[PDB]
């Protein structure tokens, strides 16, 4: 004798394919076009909700990859196009009255403000941004269109809060030690997330969150080799980096009100860009990693490390932003170690050789070419180490290499804690009412 | 906003009054506030057809058919929480939705018009 | 969705329960879901003023004035179908819309407040 | 549309029937008809929670606490107009909004379910 | 030699010779749910508590 009733109950907890918007806070490329950020002290803790995540399959990563590429292209719109310079550039080595031996002093023609008058000037460039044809073409005039970035915006990661649309909910477990997924018991809900920084690199994350107690290795299929194995780090490592060149930046106007910057001259101490890493700090890191890879591969396994295989240095070496300059730094002195058999496996600083480029291709979108305006003074930027990417290559011996290339894995590295639920508040539970 | 959905059953229906007042309160962000306002509409579209016109925790007069997992509806009412029982009755939703409009809302709507 | 609007009269009002649940369920396509949601709103804006608050096939207490084509309202009720009679009463709609708010909704709304 | 808001009090509530039927009737102009339709929604979101489901000039059963500027509520009812008294009760709105959902809508909603 | 007056920094643009630069008056209307208010009162000092409205 049961008579069904109708409710407005809470259990709505379905999948949420959805849109999303931001809560960020000068006209720097984020543009503050989100909302003013609320103090949102509403991590409402819930009691005993068995819910399993899937960090590898969500649209939050897919939208985040779509947002920033569209947002960073939006900052690229009002800047100077600046493609009259793809001409027959001719250069030589930098002259030093005599010595032995990364710069090219370049003879160069160009238009002026007026349409007919030409301009024979000279400037400097690096190695990897110019190609032999002595005549030297630019590196991208196969197929591109060079574009200057406007010299007022900053490429600094300004953190982005995310908030749910009006009618959905952002969920996060405060629980511990996922294997990527996991039925996390304790959970709290939020309307708005915390601030996440717009950083971008490969082979090493930086300025990120920290771990709980140890390394948390994250993957999908450890028995698959084609995965990108994520490594969460417990304790951050100070990385100092520099471009120790006192450099003079001059300015010209290429046409009708189109300014342009170029490396005029350097004051005279030709150096190489580099980064210091504390040696004894780094060996203390890797002992934690092999401590866990015994548990996932075996007690009698040999953990080897090597460099990247090949490809472009964007794939090979460490991509790295710093303060309006886009470094590329070789990291061969970081994976020259082999840990053996998983049983009884200071005041120093290793230093890496780092290169400088100016013509970039962000997220491999071929055709778009953004120019790097060289800046005056010196370069110093300090960053933590938080995230690592390793790749199991295809006996119990095993070699790992620093993988990377997809920037989605960087955002997935710092958004595994979240999920979003759709809301359909309708419950039909029978009782004995009838009337 | 939300709370106590985890470990209770029926006593969660005591606090079904905060669950609506915070609810619903370029172009890519403008898909929000359209499907967000299409929701709270399309259910209240059919909620007026259920007979319960506004917010009342209310009973209809259509029978609960006991073919739909007849399992101790005084006992499971209080102990065994939601999100478990919901999967049990996840299969029989559409059929009740035909019984929301035929039992009370084909017969009984045209029986008060006799006077 | 729709059906039997052609040849019946009054018995079409039996099936006025499928006619709402399927109803309301770049920029040029985004004019839709605005005027589409402005409709079902602007009538239910005034439908709450009619007195009939939700979905009930319901009667008010305002008189039908017999000046408005008094033609056999027991006889034409069943035989002569809609879309014919609607043109007959197409002229007198606005005037009833002043009588929806004055008869029941100026007097009778302020008569239950006496107690 | 609007009228007589200036010099009357309570007799303005006689004509609260034109105040809704004219109400709600590129991208920069498309912010309108979104927040315009978010309004009439978010109050009627909570107006169904007040107990008064549709349009009735209606009374609840929650007490008026007399701590909230107890000033001659038969006398000021008719003479001293609105927009003056509204500033007097502008401070105590949020607290009544907690009393709209607890007095009638926590107790009395779960008292008709006893039968 | 005489340069143009704006080739410091500009981009010259011709206006199309069919449109008119005449002031064609614009009425304004409120969005659906707001109201436009005006006092017919007299002699403001810029501001003023205007009685008639
Ligand atoms: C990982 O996280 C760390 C911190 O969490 C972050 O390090 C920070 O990096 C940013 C950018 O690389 C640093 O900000 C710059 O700091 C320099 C130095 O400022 C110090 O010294 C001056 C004078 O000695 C003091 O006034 C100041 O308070 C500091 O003590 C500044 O010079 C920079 O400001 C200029 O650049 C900005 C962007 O161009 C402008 O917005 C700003 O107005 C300044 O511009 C002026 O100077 C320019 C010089 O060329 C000129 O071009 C302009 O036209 C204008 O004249 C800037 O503030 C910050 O200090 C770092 N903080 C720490 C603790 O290290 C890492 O960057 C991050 N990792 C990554 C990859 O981002
Ligand atoms: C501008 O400067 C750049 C570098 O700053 C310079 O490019 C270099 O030129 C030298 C000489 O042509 C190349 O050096 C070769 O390097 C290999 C390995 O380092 C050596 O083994 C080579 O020695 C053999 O070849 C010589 C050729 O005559 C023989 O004489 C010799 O006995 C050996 O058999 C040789 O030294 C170097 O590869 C390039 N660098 C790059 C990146 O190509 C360039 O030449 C300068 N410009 C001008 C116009 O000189
Ligand atoms: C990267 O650069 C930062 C600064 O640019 C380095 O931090 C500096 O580290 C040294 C020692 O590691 C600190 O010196 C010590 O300071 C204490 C405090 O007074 C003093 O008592 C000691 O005798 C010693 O001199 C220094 O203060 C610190 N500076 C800052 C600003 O933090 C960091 O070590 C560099 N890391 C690497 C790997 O090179
Ligand atoms: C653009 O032209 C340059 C001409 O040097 C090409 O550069 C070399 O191309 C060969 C064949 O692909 C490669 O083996 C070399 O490694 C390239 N040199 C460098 C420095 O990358 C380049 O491939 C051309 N690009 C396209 C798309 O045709
Ligand atoms: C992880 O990936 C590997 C290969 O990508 C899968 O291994 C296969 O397993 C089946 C049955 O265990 C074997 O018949 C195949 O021969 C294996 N593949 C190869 C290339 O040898 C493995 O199943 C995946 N793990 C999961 C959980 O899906
Ligand atoms: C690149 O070569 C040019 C050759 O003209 C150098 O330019 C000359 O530099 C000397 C002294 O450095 C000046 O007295 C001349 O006036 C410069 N010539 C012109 C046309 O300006 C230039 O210095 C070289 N680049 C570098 C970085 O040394
Ligand atoms: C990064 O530095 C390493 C230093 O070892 C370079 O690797 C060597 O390259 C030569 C020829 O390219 C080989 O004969 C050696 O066997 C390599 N050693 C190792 C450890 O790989 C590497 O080429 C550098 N990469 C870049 C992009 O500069
Ligand atoms: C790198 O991570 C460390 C974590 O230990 C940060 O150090 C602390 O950061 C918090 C908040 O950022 C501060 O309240 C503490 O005062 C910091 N402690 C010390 C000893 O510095 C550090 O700030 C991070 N690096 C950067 C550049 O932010
Ligand atoms: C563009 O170039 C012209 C060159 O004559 C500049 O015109 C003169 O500039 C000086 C210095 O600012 C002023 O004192 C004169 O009054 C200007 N002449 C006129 C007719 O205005 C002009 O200033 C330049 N503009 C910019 C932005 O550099
Ligand atoms: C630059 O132009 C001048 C004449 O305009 C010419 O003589 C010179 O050879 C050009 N430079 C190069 C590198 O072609
Ligand atoms: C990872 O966790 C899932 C459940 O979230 C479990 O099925 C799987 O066996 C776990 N794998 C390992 C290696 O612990
Ligand atoms: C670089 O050299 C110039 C002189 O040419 C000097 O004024 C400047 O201070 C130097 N840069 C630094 C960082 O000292
Ligand atoms: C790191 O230190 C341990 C002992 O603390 C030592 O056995 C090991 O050889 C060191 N790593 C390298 C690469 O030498
Ligand atoms: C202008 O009017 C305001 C009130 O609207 C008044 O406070 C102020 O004193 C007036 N000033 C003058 C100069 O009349």
């Amino acid at each position: 004798n049961l008579w069904v009733t109708v409710y407005y109950g809470v259990p709505v907890w379905k999948d949420a394919e959805t849109t999303l918007f931001c809560a960020s806070d000068h006209n720097v490329w984020a543009t503050h076009a989100c909302v003013p950020t609320d103090p949102n002290p509403q991590e409402i803790h819930l009691e005993n909700v068995t819910e399993e995540f899937n960090m590898w399959k969500n649209n939050m990563v897919e939208q985040m990859h779509e947002d920033i590429i569209s947002l960073w292209d939006q900052s690229l719109k009002p800047c100077v196009k600046l493609t009259p310079l793809c001409v027959t550039l001719q250069c030589t080595n930098v002259t030093n009255n005599i010595t032995d031996d990364e710069l090219k002093n370049c003879s160069f023609n160009m238009t002026t403000e007026l349409r007919d008058k030409k301009q024979k000037v000279y400037s400097l460039f690096y190695r990897l941004d110019v190609v032999q044809i002595k005549e030297y073409r630019l590196i991208n005039c196969n197929t591109s269109a060079i574009t200057q970035a406007c010299p007022k915006v900053s490429f600094e990661p300004i953190p982005i809060h995310y908030c749910a649309p009006a009618g959905f909910a952002i969920l996060k477990c405060k629980d511990k030690k996922f294997n990527g997924t996991g039925p996390c018991p304790s959970v709290s809900t939020v309307q708005c997330t915390h601030g996440i920084k717009p950083v971008v690199s490969t082979q090493l994350l930086l300025n990120g969150s920290l771990a709980e107690e140890e390394v948390i290795i994250r993957s999908e299929n450890i028995t698959n080799n084609a995965k990108n194995i994520l490594v969460q780090l417990n304790t951050p490592v100070q990385i100092n980096c520099t471009r120790p060149n006192n450099n003079t930046v001059k300015s010209i106007r290429i046409g009708p009100g189109q300014a342009f910057y170029y490396t005029g001259d350097i004051i005279g101490d030709i150096r190489q860009a580099h980064c210091n890493v504390s040696k004894a700090t780094w060996n203390e890191t890797l002992g934690k990693v092999v401590k866990q890879l015994r548990k996932h591969f075996g007690n009698n396994t040999i953990i080897r490390f090597a460099q990247s295989s090949g490809g472009d240095l964007e794939v090979t070496t460490h991509s790295f932003n710093c303060g309006g300059e886009f470094f590329y730094c070789n990291t061969s002195g970081l994976f020259n170690s082999t840990w053996i058999s998983n049983t009884s496996v200071s005041n120093d600083s290793i230093t890496l050789p780092c290169r400088i480029k100016q013509i970039i291709n962000m997220w491999q979108r071929i055709g778009q070419a953004m120019y790097a305006p060289p800046i005056q003074g010196v370069i110093r930027c300090v960053s933590n180490i938080t995230g690592l990417i390793l790749t199991r290559d295809g006996s119990t011996t095993e070699t790992f290499r620093p993988g990377g290339g997809d920037m989605r894995d960087n955002w997935r590295s710092e958004l595994y804690k979240y999920k979003v639920v759709k809301i359909e508040p309708l419950g039909v539970a029978p009782t004995r009412c009838k009337r | 906003f939300l709370g106590a959905a985890g470990s209770t059953m029926g006593a969660a229906s005591m606090t079904l009054t905060v669950q609506a007042r915070n609810l619903l309160s370029g172009i890519k962000q403008l898909q929000a506030r359209v499907l967000a306002v299409e929701h709270y509409l399309r259910d209240q579209q059919l909620l007026g057809i259920w007979g319960c016109s506004g917010k009342l925790i209310c009973c209809t007069n259509v029978p609960w058919n006991s073919s739909w997992s007849n399992r101790n509806l005084s006992e499971i009412w209080d102990n065994m929480t939601w999100l478990q029982w919901d999967k049990e009755i996840s299969n029989y939703t559409q059929i009740i939705y035909g019984l929301l409009e035929e039992s009370q809302n084909q017969q009984e709507k045209n029986e008060q018009d006799l006077l």
